[PDB]
């Protein structure tokens, strides 16, 4: 009974643009990794 | 024959001992390079 | 070592002999004022070289005090090498 | 071990076990070259890459001499890997 499965949620964006300082690359997608 | 006791560091590397001990002070009383 | 004597001795493992020279000259040589370049785990290290240089070699008449362990080899060192060696070695 | 066999068995499963056998190959194998490589810590390291390595297989015949602890098992080691052992876990 104390190997409860742990269930909880993620969560990441795509695509967002920096401002400015005062940007020339804009975000299409985004990257992340497996549990392997 | 009776054992008498001697006078040496003893450490200990593993599974059996060893006696590290230096002579370099029976070399200075001399003069003597060791 | 037995790891290079218990496949006997052939012309292609004198390679690995002479170079195992070198790689053991360069790292394990001057090993306590290494000791005291190096961080954590000194004492570690300075027992392992010690022990390496035992097994290196390989009733009992000479036990010990308070025990009866036979003391099975003897370290001569200089009087420098000595408490170096016991502060590293403290128990 | 007992949490992906007290699941019984899967197809879903199989996958993770297969993805595990990689994770454990190429972290915990050659655990004593890691353990000489790495800075401190080395005792507990070394310590439980051996006793998971005692729970992967879990009156008494055969007990320590100054205790009467059995002795529950039984490490065959070479004598190069028995001394970096014996240095690693001092007690």
């Amino acid at each position: 009974p104390l190997n409860r499965r742990m269930q909880y949620s993620y969560y990441f964006p795509v695509g967002l643009f920096m401002p400015n300082p005062k940007t020339q690359q804009l975000p299409v997608e985004a990257w992340i990794v497996n549990k392997n | 024959q009776p054992r008498v006791p001697i006078s040496a560091a003893v450490i200990k590397l593993g599974n059996h001992a060893v006696a590290v001990e230096s002579l370099q002070k029976m070399y200075n009383d001399t003069q003597s390079p060791y | 070592d037995p790891t290079f004597t218990e496949r006997g001795f052939s012309k292609t493992v004198k390679s690995d002999l002479i170079a195992m020279f070198k790689r053991h000259l360069l790292e394990h040589s001057f090993f306590l004022d290494r000791a005291e370049n190096m961080g954590s785990g000194f004492s570690q290290y300075v027992r392992s070289r010690l022990s390496e240089m035992v097994a290196a070699v390989s009733v009992s008449t000479y036990t010990t005090a308070k025990g009866g362990e036979p003391v099975g080899g003897v370290f001569i060192v200089t009087d420098n090498v000595l408490r170096q060696l016991l502060t590293f070695l403290g128990e």
